[PDB]
């Protein structure tokens, strides 16, 4: 009886972890638009020279 | 984090998009400026 209240309950904190994990996903990834932000903060500085 | 990203990844466009517009618009300003130069040039004794 302790084991599987204990059991719903981590159950219960894995379906929360899905959840918000599955509204994370759709949003695009970190580390890639760290790269384009760097990238179009490149681009944008060489505009801003140019300017 | 990933929607403060996205909006300022956002931002960063439209950014680029001024910074286009304002090169395109101060390209044009600029060649007006040489053909006026060129009618002065012309207009020029010396």
């Amino acid at each position: 009886k302790k084991q599987i209240l204990q059991a719903k309950r981590i159950r219960k904190n894995r379906q929360e972890y899905d959840a918000l994990a599955k509204v994370i996903q759709h949003h695009p990834d970190r580390h890639e638009t760290l790269k384009e932000l760097e990238a179009l903060g490149k681009e944008l500085e060489h505009l801003s020279h140019i300017k | 984090q990933r929607k403060r990203l996205a909006e300022k990844y956002r931002e960063c466009l439209s950014n680029k998009e001024k910074i286009l517009k304002e090169i395109e618009v101060k390209k044009e300003y600029l060649s007006s400026l040489q053909p006026r130069l060129n009618s002065i040039m012309q207009a020029s004794v010396q």
